């Protein structure tokens, strides 16, 4: 798969098709979906890292919506990107 | 009444891959 | 209306690498899926939209990079830009 070869969990092939959906006449280089998949994997890792810390701090073994809120509402950049 | 329109944790089941 | 894609399985794989012992609830996973769908559509939007306003035939990493710094605040952008270039540096090599 192309996603392993970029070191990613997110699917590069899916991001390729998403990029092609925006303009079916616009072509997609190979770097574009790899770069975008890594950006979203990083952002996903960042939210889950902080939300997982909130779960552990509250003696919980799973993330619930309140933990996502605690993580994002206390991070200025995530709260201002995600709302 | 939190059980009428609030978040109830025991009704939010675990996400399951398989 | 429009159909969102499901990224739950990939969000879950990322959770296991950063918190192996920690699960996630269905409602929490749905919120993550909407975050991922929202950021994918926003970045992919400006990359397609920069390539059509800058007379470019092809969407490359440099429209993604520009869009990432247009939309992501502060250090999130720099780190995201760090992670993006390293991914194509394993991919091209």
């Amino acid at each position: 798969t192309r996603s392993s070869r970029a070191g990613l969990q997110f699917p590069v092939g899916r991001v390729h098709r998403l990029l092609r959906k925006g303009n079916y006449s616009e072509r997609v280089g190979a770097g574009a979906p790899v770069y975008l998949a890594a950006v979203l994997e990083y952002l996903t890792a960042e939210i889950l890292e902080l939300a997982g810390n909130a779960a552990r701090d509250n003696k919980k073994t799973r993330i619930i919506p309140r933990h996502l809120q605690l993580a994002i509402r206390n991070d200025e950049e995530l709260n201002k990107l995600l709302g | 009444d939190e059980d009428e329109d609030g978040y109830i944790e025991e009704e939010d089941e675990d996400f399951q891959p398989e | 209306r429009s159909r969102k894609e499901s990224y739950s399985i990939y969000v879950y794989k990322v959770l296991k690498q950063v918190h192996p012992d920690t699960g996630i609830s269905s409602k929490a996973m749905g919120i993550m899926n909407s975050f991922v769908n929202d950021i994918f559509e926003r970045i992919a939007g400006e990359a397609s939209r920069l390539a059509h306003y800058n007379k470019r035939s092809t969407i490359t990493s440099r429209e993604i990079q520009t869009a990432v710094r247009l939309l992501l605040p502060g250090e999130l952008a720099k780190h995201a830009v760090s992670e993006g270039t390293k991914a194509v540096t394993k991919y091209t090599s």
